[PDB]
């Protein structure tokens, strides 16, 4: 079993609601806060559908563009990471948040960070 | 709410 | 006119063959080298379909998992960046390449870099 | 060829 | 009080032995493993010696080049982050590890990660 | 010969005025704009003083805390990269700019980018 | 002047 | 020992 499909939570208060297809596709909804239509966004990505069997994690990545019918932050985040199975399963990521800028302001276009996702709210 | 969602809400 | 749909090239010898959908979707194929079936991979991502009109670039991102019918590197790259229009149009990105590792080796799981894509090689 | 594609090839 | 001078521990088995000078200097020794001179390296960096008083952390950074009298990995790591005070004091960092490469191999020169340092070992 | 000591320029308008010591030390002044005392800052770092002979670059890194006698941005940048010798010598870097934040705002504390330094002005 | 130095100046 | 230190040692 891939173990990826389902609801995941991070420490920022966000929810990652994902389906992992047999073909390597990640699809679903990313919620930046709960109980607000204005905070729901489309995500799309890819994962390794035939990972190694040597104890290594499963490589994956996805993108959210921060535009919906209510809001547009002129920005996108990509998360790159790996799924780690077990009784305390996790998706460990690093991420890049780029905002649209002028060329003179491009030095301040991109934030970097890390987030761990869990199956129980932290 | 939270800090990240507030940043997005502020951007509007 | 988003300006994104088409063939783009980077300095590593890769080709980014992308379609920008009306609804914000990026789909297409990523080639790590030319003229090899074994070097072609699915990509998927998202872009801002209603960017600012003040001279700012268009935010976007996409992912490739490095598995196809011939190869599997147990790895995925994400590119995060912006499209910049005009006569010398570019997509400027920074990227994260993560490989599957054990927990003890996770410190060495993720490469970081940058690539500019151009409409001419 | 190129370095990045060679790295992918080496992983099989 | 700056709160930075002393011995700090990460989760990788490393120890950061630092002195914060009144002028903004960070100096000391980084140990990639305990108990062996071959694992001890010079570090040098800088910190904000007059941080804000509004609940914000203290910005800092340092470098280790991975060469000593026993070893040379032809590599250097920089840590960029902030010191957070109190009873559970932390230095929270992101890092870049660059190795010397040929121009053809430069795309694979730089690893990225994160480390949290504590005054008590995990 | 290390080739690093001297004046280097980036495309943001900054000047990297560096001395590479025999013991692996980098020292000097970083200017964020030319002709202004308020734009001059201390830097410190480290470099590999015995690089490989196979055509590989020289690994190095340095830090600037953005505080001087006139300004304090409560921030620090680290550059991690490699010196590449030749007729068109350069220092190629990736960098992390961390600002002091409150704990709830840590997710937005760190900008990431890249800069190439040249021996001739852009 | 330039964008990066302007950012630093704005913090005082 | 540990993974990171082992990597450093292997480079000689």
């Amino acid at each position: 079993e891939a173990g990826i499909t389902g609801t995941w939570y991070n420490q920022l208060g966000s929810t990652f609601i994902v389906t992992a297809g047999a073909d390597g596709a990640l699809t679903g909804t990313y919620e930046s806060a709960v109980g607000n239509a204005e905070s729901r966004y489309v995500l799309t990505g890819r994962y390794d559908s035939a990972p190694a069997t040597d104890g290594s994690g499963t490589a994956l990545g996805w993108t959210v563009a921060w535009k919906n019918n209510y809001r547009n932050a002129h920005s996108a985040t990509t998360w790159s990471g790996q799924y780690v199975g077990g009784a305390e399963a996790r998706i460990n990521t690093q991420w890049l948040l780029t905002s649209g800028t002028t060329e003179a302001n491009a030095w301040k276009s991109t934030l970097v960070g890390h987030d761990t996702f869990t199956k129980v709210k932290p | 709410g939270n800090s990240f969602d507030d940043w997005l809400a502020s951007k509007g």
